[PDB]
């Protein structure tokens, strides 16, 4: 269970691929992406968000990876995800794996 | 770095 994003080299997400999520047979998947992303961009206590940390890392060295982060679906289902991204040749390919 | 807004995500998911 996962989905993919590409970001331009300023950080703006320029597309999302929900293919594998749509192939996965569960409802709720739009809320899920929306929530997972917002979590990904949520500051971390006092440290910057995972999205800010990975974007600075991936631009400096072409790969970055986040720990698990948790987020909550509309019905209060609790999920977690983590993100891996690579700089491709110019854009950032990110994958977001849902540990369920 | 700037987070996406709910309208931005609506855009992305329509494409």
């Amino acid at each position: 269970e996962s989905f993919m994003t590409k970001q331009d080299t300023t950080g703006k997400i320029i597309s999302i691929d929900t293919s594998s999520l749509r192939a996965a047979g569960r409802t709720g998947w739009e809320d899920l992406v929306r929530k997972c992303i917002y979590a990904f961009f949520q500051p971390q206590g006092r440290e910057p968000s995972y999205a800010r940390q990975l974007f600075q890392e991936v631009m400096t060295r072409g790969t970055a990876s986040s720990p698990s982060y948790r987020f909550i679906l509309n019905d209060g289902t609790m999920l977690s995800a983590h993100t891996r991204c690579k700089l491709c040749y110019p854009f950032i390919m990110g994958i977001h794996i849902i540990d369920r | 770095l700037l987070p996406p807004t709910e309208q931005d995500l609506t855009k992305l998911l329509l494409e």
